[PDB]
């Protein structure tokens, strides 16, 4: 079904090199080009540049013309996008996107790949640190959550009573702090009644840190 | 096809073509590149749809039935009632195969023609200025950049402008 | 110096097999069927009036079989006469029993 | 639900012109046929890229 | 390099109702290769139109690209759930191929007012040396609010940061989390923490606080 | 058409031409002119009559026939009697819409083909001394006077005479 | 036919190529000579016998037949009987009839076309080196011995190598 598949996400440090691939499914692969494109978390689309699986050709965005090569390979019907000299500023989101065989052609950018984060930063790997967001009202309704403080690199996952409480439920973006630890909160809207009965668990996992955490909220009076 | 331009002198399809039918690709000082062309593509397209509604139109057939199912054997009426049903079965089945084999056959030569037409058309623009390779490209004799390819695509192209030029070219 | 302009169609990666007036299998970049081969497998109780007749015969409703007493006064566009039909009534037989159930049926 | 064309398969779609389900049909219905496919080109002759 | 802008950056409209963005280029666009993209949040983009009038397979006809050289036009004749969502054009006339950024369609609503909440630090969070405060604005709508904080009435700056949802599914409603971060020390330096949510749907602004050591 | 001449690159018909199907106009120093080609012109008309009486030549059934109108309702023989009729019916109501379209496609196919014969021929026998305008037009590049056109019309025409004017004016 | 080529610019036939459908007859500096051209005469039979084959195939009828023929007469049933045969036959002799027709017509045509593409593909590969005479034949304008000839007719001839000779004697 004319899929590009892309690989997992990355986490590199200033200097260092990546190189992203995207394998390619459901059409004849030499018949096209792939194109390359960025996008930095919560900012618009920069095209890096184009290459044809056809005759080889290639066209770079002057600005990466020095730190980037793009490649093909023909047996695996996979496009490779490498980017030497890593600053931070390059974290952003890579997708790779099916074009022309040809540059000067008609159409443009007919089918995306999932994308791949890139991810540079000088910070090593770390956990979240889990703290309560406690109720307490002035009978009504009240609010209650999880503040996941400190972690790296993204994602992270939140849930409440292991997926059985979904609904006035809200979990925020993550903030990037200053130290270069993401932060982010997970907030719940209940019947304050419901508050001394009921137990309320937020379940938190941290992926790449090989962390699960989870925390209750009280009042504590 | 009888046009042998498809599967012809024309070497393949573009499968990299997804915006037309028909198109051109080019190569000059400044690169390469692949367009479609809208004109012959509809043509192509309209004739194909129309002979598409011709075929599905109306073609339902609605009158009180006989029996065509029978449980006891009996003799003659039945037996006639069965070979009228198989007669019309056959005739029915001969028609339909009749069909879609002469309009599949017309359909590719139509196809078929809309290339050859749109190459003969871009040759008679192009006039003294360019020549037939024989693999449905020609060659331009003159410098031409991708606003002058263009003028070519879009029917817009004075051959007088680069007539001296390419004579030049050609001919020494 | 100069240029080329080259002049193309497209194509599609698989295509379909047709049959034309000389050959009887050739590969085109699209085609559509044209004969329905397929059922949903239930009779559809629009637009025609569809009367279902269960375990009645169409003929057994005709002639008051108790059973079938709910037939009454009944009107069909198709009526669908099941397998599961029989008569409990007192037994009959009906000459021409084809062409009464055909006259009626219409 | 609502078909035009009934047989004792069940309803089957008018939308084409021939069917090969059943020769018994009731309401607007497709020429029964022999055949359980013909197929109508609506595009050109295929020739992929050569590589 | 040309110089794709849209206009404006963000468009409230309800569904049904016709949504029209722009894509002015800062000189003409090779050929009106202009195309047009959809991004939802979390997904990748979709081509929507290229050749700045034609459809990429698989779209609506109320979905239509116009316009030329340097002036084009998106338009979505009526709006329906799926449709809301961020749109981009592209010029691929030459190298480098150029975006514009970001025009953003969203959910016209009734006016309605953040309901706010102030969560104090957790002791557990105190005993690593950082004190949160967690201001929270529920369920409102426009996107538009202005959290200040105040410690001891002195208005802060610098020290927090926020986050915002995206138009929530079934009420089309953002919600906001501001969050001040201190230096345990500079916290149990001073009492009253508060915080002050202007919104549009408040006749006049609320502060919602509380007092370091109280219950 | 199928040759993309008729409503091709041939722009229009003349309707003053009342003497012919196919024909030349032609401008010259003595003025301008326009004559009917019998030749093509009786081609072409030949064909659609020989098509013409091919189809309504012995086409009339002849044989005993059923009762096909019914006063009082029967049953199953009856019920046979009109399911056959309409049967029949529906056949030839098929077979007449069927041969009507392939014939009149390709008679507007083979009238396109002979217009473009007729071009193709004129164009062979100019051999180096015109060029192909690309509307149906040659430009003829040496001098020539009605006697002359005439000898291109009826096929005389003798192309060593003027070629070395013509080529002399095509490439200086 | 609707190219014409074979009955149409080619004058005759050649009854003495008994070894294909389709050829070329040379003349150069070394004498003159007849020789077949495998690929078109093969492209033609191959779409005759595809046809002949899609024709005679799996076209017998098989099914439990009423009578056909009567000692006494009867009345209603028999007269349907014979009714429903006469039918039958009527619409299966048309069907034949016009089967053979289009068939034919189209096998005429698609001959002409295999003649008309083998030349316009000599052509185009004759390039600039040959001119176009009009009866089917080329003036090659270099000295063409045996070789060459056989280059041409197998398709590896190169143009750029006699073009200057050949344009050289064209144009003075
Ligand atoms: C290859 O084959 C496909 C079929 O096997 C082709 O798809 C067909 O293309 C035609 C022409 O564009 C469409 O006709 C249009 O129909 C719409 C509305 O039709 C409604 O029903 C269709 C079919 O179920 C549905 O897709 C629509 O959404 C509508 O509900 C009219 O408004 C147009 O005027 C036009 O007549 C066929 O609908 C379409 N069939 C299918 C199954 O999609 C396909 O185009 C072929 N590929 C190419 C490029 O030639
Ligand atoms: C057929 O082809 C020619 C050339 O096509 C063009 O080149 C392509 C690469 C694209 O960039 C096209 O956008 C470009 O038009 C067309 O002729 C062109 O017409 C346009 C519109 O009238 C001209 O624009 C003008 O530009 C001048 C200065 O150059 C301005 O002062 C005017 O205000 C005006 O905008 C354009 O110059 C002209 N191109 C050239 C180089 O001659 C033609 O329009 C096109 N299509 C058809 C069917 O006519
Ligand atoms: C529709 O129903 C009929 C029978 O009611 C099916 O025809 C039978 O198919 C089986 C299996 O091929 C045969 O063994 C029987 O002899 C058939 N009966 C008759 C009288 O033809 C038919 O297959 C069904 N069609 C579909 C597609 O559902």
């Amino acid at each position: 079904q004319v899929q590009l598949q892309q690989s997992g996400a990355e986490v590199k440090t200033p200097g260092a090199s990546v190189k992203v691939s995207c394998k390619a499914s459901g059409y004849t692969f030499t018949s096209f080009g792939v194109s390359w494109i960025r996008q930095a978390p919560g900012q618009g689309l920069e095209w890096i540049g184009w290459i044809s699986a056809y005759n080889g050709d290639t066209y770079y965005a002057q600005k990466f013309q020095a730190r980037v090569t793009m490649t093909t390979d023909t047996s695996t019907t996979t496009a490779y996008m490498e980017m030497r000299s890593l600053r931070s500023d390059d974290t952003a989101v890579y997708y790779c996107a099916r074009e022309p065989p040809l540059f000067y052609s008609s159409w443009s950018l007919d089918n995306w790949g999932q994308g791949t984060l890139v991810t540079v930063s000088s910070a090593s790997t770390k956990g979240p640190s889990v703290f309560p967001l406690a109720p307490s009202s002035k009978g009504g309704t009240a609010a209650l959550g999880c503040l996941v403080k400190d972690y790296f690199p993204e994602p992270v996952t939140v849930s409440w009573n292991s997926g059985a409480l979904t609904s006035g439920v809200h979990t925020f973006p993550a903030v990037l702090q200053s130290s270069g630890l993401y932060s982010l909160s997970s907030v719940v809207t209940v019947p304050s009644s419901s508050l001394g009965t009921q137990t309320y668990i937020c379940n938190v996992n941290h992926k790449p840190s090989n962390t699960k955490v989870d925390k209750r909220v009280e009042p504590k009076s | 096809g009888l046009f042998g331009a498809i599967a012809g002198f024309i070497e393949n399809g573009w499968e990299g073509m997804i915006d037309g039918w028909y198109g051109f690709r080019h190569q000059n000082s400044e690169g390469t590149g692949q367009a479609a062309d809208l004109k012959s593509t509809q043509a192509a397209i309209d004739q194909i749809n129309g002979k598409l509604n011709r075929v599905i139109e109306k073609t339902n057939e609605k009158f009180h039935q006989i029996e065509k199912e029978f449980s006891e054997v009996e003799g003659r009426i039945q037996d006639l009632e069965k070979y009228v049903e198989d007669t019309k079965i056959d005739l029915w089945s001969y028609n339909a195969e009749l069909l879609v084999a002469l309009e599949n056959q017309h359909t590719i030569d139509l196809t078929d023609s809309e290339m050859n037409k749109l190459f003969e058309k871009t040759g008679r623009q192009l006039r003294e200025n360019a020549e037939d390779m024989g693999n449905g490209c020609f060659k331009i004799y003159h410098k031409c950049d991708n606003a002058c390819i263009e003028s070519i695509r879009n029917g817009t192209y004075d051959h007088d402008v680069y007539r001296d030029e390419a004579l030049n070219n050609r001919f020494q | 110096p100069g240029a080329t302009l080259c002049l193309g169609h497209h194509a599609v990666p698989n295509g379909t097999l047709v049959k034309t007036i000389t050959d009887d299998q050739i590969e085109v970049t699209n085609a559509t069927e044209l004969v329905q081969s397929s059922s949903t497998g239930k009779i559809c109780n629009n637009p025609h009036r569809i009367l279902d007749g269960i375990d009645c015969t169409l003929i057994d409703a005709l002639l008051g079989d108790p059973h079938c007493d709910v037939f009454q006064n009944e009107t069909w566009d198709l009526f669908v006469e099941r397998s599961k039909a029989f008569s409990n009534c007192y037994p009959y037989d009906v000459p021409d029993y084809a062409s009464l159930r055909s006259l009626v049926a219409s | 639900c609502i078909s035009e064309c009934i047989t004792p398969n069940g309803s089957i779609p008018n939308d084409k012109p021939f069917q090969n389900v059943n020769k018994i049909t009731y309401g607007a219905c497709p020429k029964y046929v022999k055949q359980n496919t013909l197929k109508l080109a609506t595009g050109m002759r295929n020739v992929p890229e050569k590589q | 390099e040309i110089v794709m802008t849209q206009s404006p950056g963000t468009l409230s409209l309800s569904p049904g109702e016709r949504a029209t963005l722009s894509c002015r280029a800062s000189q003409s666009v090779s050929m009106n290769y202009l195309a047009w993209f959809q991004q939802k949040p979390g997904q990748a983009p979709r081509l929507l139109i290229y050749g700045a009038s034609r459809r990429a397979t698989g779209i609506p006809d109320r979905i239509s690209g116009s316009g030329s050289g340097t002036d084009f036009t998106l338009t979505i004749s009526r709006l329906e759930p799926a449709d809301f969502a961020v749109y981009y054009c592209q010029q691929y006339g030459t190298s480098p191929r150029t975006f514009g950024q970001g025009a953003k369609v969203e959910i016209k609503r009734t006016v309605a007012a953040p309901s706010v909440f102030i969560f104090p630090p957790s002791d557990e969070q105190l005993k690593s040396g950082t004190a949160s405060v967690v201001c929270l604005l529920n369920n409102f709508y426009p996107r538009e609010a202005k959290v200040q904080w105040k410690v001891d009435n002195a208005l802060q700056s610098g020290n927090s940061q926020e986050s915002v949802t995206e138009q929530d599914s079934k009420d089309s409603t953002y919600s906001l989390s501001s969050t001040l971060t201190l230096s345990k020390a500079d916290y149990e330096k001073h009492k009253v923490y508060a915080c002050e949510v202007t919104h549009q749907g408040l006749s006049s602004p609320v502060t919602k606080s509380f007092n370091r050591g109280e219950c």
